[PDB]
RNA sequence: GCGUUGGAUUGUUCACCCACUAAUAGGGAGUGAGCUGGGUUUAGACCGUCGUGAGACAGGUUAGUUUUACCCUACUGAU
RNA sequence: CUCUUAAGGUAGCCAAAUGGAUUAACGAGAUUCCCACUGUCCCUAUCUA
RNA sequence: AGAACUGGUACGGACAAGGGGAAUCUGACUGUCUAAUUAAAACAUAGCAUUGCGAUGGUCAGAAAGUGAUGUUGACGCAAU
RNA sequence: GUGAACAGCCUCUAGUUGAUAGAAUAAUGUAGAUAAGGGAAGUCGGCAAAAUAGAUCCGUAACUUCGGGAUAAGGAUUGGC
RNA sequence: AUGGUGAACUAUGCCUGAAUAGGGUGAAGCCAGAGGAAACUCUGGUGGAGGCUCGUAGCGGUUCUGACGUGCAAAUCGAUC
């Protein structure tokens, strides 16, 4: 899912397009951002701090 | 028998001659060292009688008072 | 005294231990011995590395590893 | 120590990586 | 419709067993429930024969085969072989 | 201690072989001076699979010289064979497949299979499915035959030994993995209990040596 | 003389936090046959250590039947 | 008897689709969390055999 | 299946009958055992691989046999892993 | 008959009225339920209850060995003439 | 230690008989339509195999601060699986 800004957006569409959603019927944002924090720190997503630049 | 008796190996080995001072135990495993290693996990039980009295102290607890000087 | 009888295992019957119940000076290279092999046991509460020497002459008191 | 090349290891093929995801 | 992409007959087996080994149970199977050609006839008309024999539905023939196939191509070869030394022999 | 699973075996109590469903003991025809010194026709009325085998057995016919009378005989179906073969047997007979012959007279080379280990067992060696032996010599002086057998470790023999032409059928039956326990239930029912097989580690001590 | 609270944390809890309340002070009999988790946890098993092996052990996890009184007395009611 | 250290900018050289064990389904196995839910509780009360 | 009408607090009207979802450790599964405390990461499982054996043989049983199981067997087999 | 069904209930032929009972409905118990507002704040721990349950239609994601997940999830309806 | 007794319960091999409602998913095989010179790539049909699944009888007893545990029972009963 892309498009996103302010990551609220992003939450929305990622749950609707998951199926994730509470009964009738808004999207379960907080289950949603429960998978992505865990994605976050399995690294399923890549990321890295930048290393210092060599003298 | 013959030769896994351990009369036969302590032949064999020329240790028949060490006299008294191997270890109850012995085998061709386990040296006699190895043996007083491995007796350290159950030394510290203390023994006793049918009064019962502490006919040994368990190691390291002799209860004995040393007179520092 | 001076030996406590440490019990471990899931059944306390040997306990194959033994521990000192007072202050020891265990030394700058101590590098505790591995547990399997650990009989005598010297806490590092116990362990001091200085003490409160003090000097007749002078009257001078001076703590001093 | 002595030298250690590390192109001998392979990053994981991590899902975002690849190229055969896209949008727009 | 081709309604199985890859599984074949061996989606029966269905997610159990693994790929693998359905594959290499797939291969079999298909040359085990293939119809064959009868010596006799030439009509396409051979059945298993619970692991080598391989009876005719006409002609009521039986012969020889494969636990898998009618003729494994090892007994092909033999059968060429056999054939070669007889024909050396008769002369 | 007690007795180890495998000392139970020689007991015969629950091992013994489930011989009701086999058709009977595949052998070749017992030695006569008609293959010593010619041959006997002989009709493949039927071949049918046997229970506790990898290969179908064929149910040859065959006359009796002596009396009036068809005398049948469980011969092992052979791969190629088809029913109303003539199989020849004895020592003239074509190298033909399916027939039996003695290995001196086969050409060097030659495959054959069930070969007798020694004249008069009616058939020893290679018996199982897809295998054969290879006439890789032969020796006519003090009559023997050197042949490869499906171990692939030489062996000799007497010449006069017989051996039918032509692999056993049912080759690469081990192809197919079973996919089951239950198709090695179903096939180990006909051989004995063997199976399944505990596992020595999962033994009591007193059961195995490996347990404890 | 009367009050001295509702809960979170077990990659543990001989502990501390927020919030209210005037305040959330310290102790004995505790209630180990009133009930309960950690636990006195025997019979199953696995991971790591020791030991040639049998087995336990510097450990941890999992699942595991101790079942009042109608007897006497005490107390609350009732002739 | 000498002697051990370079890797650059968001995905790379690549080995004859993939570089997987961080494996899908399945489980009266154990564990963490969310929606509905309700007397577990605030605080207990009532009816029936 | 479709079109009007109609009583509803109701309409699989009692009966009947999954709660669902996001993850972790463990074992692949179907399956089986401690009858009377432990049903499990335990046992078993097809798959993977080693060893000995070509019959005067390999694994064995039997006081012994002109004895017996594998063997109505033959390396694509047997027996221990 | 109802019902997808030898699922649950009533009835037909047929077989039974057998389980010690009479009088009230105390406390405390076993079994079946209801409850204003919060909805796990109780408990080591959602221990037990409850909640969706059958059918028609829309729709169904990550992963994956492509076979499965799946009745995923989430939604509209069910009576009678 | 000596000599005898047991597989009617329970563990296993074998012989011979008996028992297993109703639904959901849809494999080979085959039929018709649309593309490509062909393999073949799809669409609409029949098919009912899965050591499939939900769910009766049957099998076993995972679970209850359940009943009783001086019990109906020296292992049962209700729910649940
Ligand atoms: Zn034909």
């Amino acid at each position: 899912i892309s498009g996103w800004k302010d990551a609220t957006e992003f939450i929305e569409i990622l749950a609707r397009k998951q199926g994730r959603l509470l009964k009738g019927g808004e999207p379960d944002e907080s289950g949603v951002s429960k998978q992505i924090l865990n994605d976050f720190n399995r690294g399923k997503i890549p990321w890295f701090v930048l290393p210092p630049e060599k003298e | 028998g013959t030769g896994k008796k351990e009369k036969s190996r302590r032949i064999r080995e020329g240790d028949t001659k060490d006299g008294n001072l191997r270890v109850k135990g012995e085998n061709f495993y386990r040296d006699s060292k190895r043996v007083k290693f491995l007796n350290m996990y159950t030394s510290g039980k203390e023994i006793r009688n049918k009064k019962g009295n502490l006919i040994r102290a368990a190691s390291f607890q002799d209860s004995t008072i040393p007179d520092a000087r | 005294e001076m030996f406590k009888v440490i019990k471990t295992g899931k059944s306390r019957s040997k306990s194959w231990k033994r521990m000192i119940t007072k202050h020891t000076f265990v030394g700058e290279g101590f590098t505790r011995r591995p547990v399997k092999m650990e009989r005598i046991i010297r806490p590092s509460a116990l362990r001091q590395k200085k003490a409160n020497v003090t000097h007749p002459e002078l009257g001078v008191t001076v703590f001093l590893p | 120590m002595g030298k250690q090349d590390l192109g001998k290891l392979q990053t994981r093929k991590m899902k975002g990586l690849k190229s055969k995801f896209d949008q727009g | 419709a081709k309604r199985t992409k890859k599984v074949g007959i061996t989606g029966k087996y269905g997610v159990r067993y693994g790929s693998s080994l359905r594959r290499q149970v797939k291969k079999l199977e298909i040359q085990q429930h293939a119809r064959y050609d009868c010596s006799f006839c030439g009509k396409k008309t051979v059945k298993r024969g619970a692991a080598g024999i391989w009876t005719c539905s006409c002609c009521k023939k039986t012969v020889a085969g494969g636990a898998y196939t009618v003729s494994t191509a090892a007994a092909a070869t033999v059968r060429s072989t056999i054939r070669r030394l007889r024909e050396m022999v008769e002369a | 201690g007690r007795v180890i699973r495998n000392q139970r075996k020689g007991a015969g109590s629950i091992f013994t072989s489930h011989t009701r469903l086999r058709q009977g003991a595949a052998k070749l025809r017992t030695l006569d001076y008609a293959e010593r010194h010619g041959y006997i026709r002989g009709i493949v009325k039927q071949i049918v699979h046997d229970s506790g085998r990898g290969a179908p057995l064929a149910k040859v016919v065959f006359r009796d010289p002596y009396k009036y009378r068809l005398r049948e005989e469980i011969f092992i179906a052979n791969e190629g064979v088809h029913t109303g073969q003539f199989i020849y047997a004895g020592k003239k007979a074509s190298l033909n497949v399916g027939n039996v012959l003695p290995l001196g007279s086969v050409p060097e080379g030659t495959i054959v299979s069930n070969v007798e280990e020694k004249p008069g067992d009616r058939g020893a060696l290679a018996r199982a499915s897809g295998n054969y032996v290879i006439i890789i010599g032969h020796n006519p002086d003090e009559n023997k035959t050197r042949v490869r057998l499906p171990s692939g470790a030489k062996k000799v023999i007497s010449s006069d030994a017989r051996g039918v032409i032509g692999v056993i059928a049912g080759g690469g039956r081990v192809d197919k993995p079973l996919l089951k326990a239950g198709r090695a239930f179903h096939k180990y029912r006909l051989k004995r209990n063997s199976w399944p097989k505990t596992r020595g580690v999962a033994m009591n001590p007193v059961d195995h040596p490996h347990g404890g």
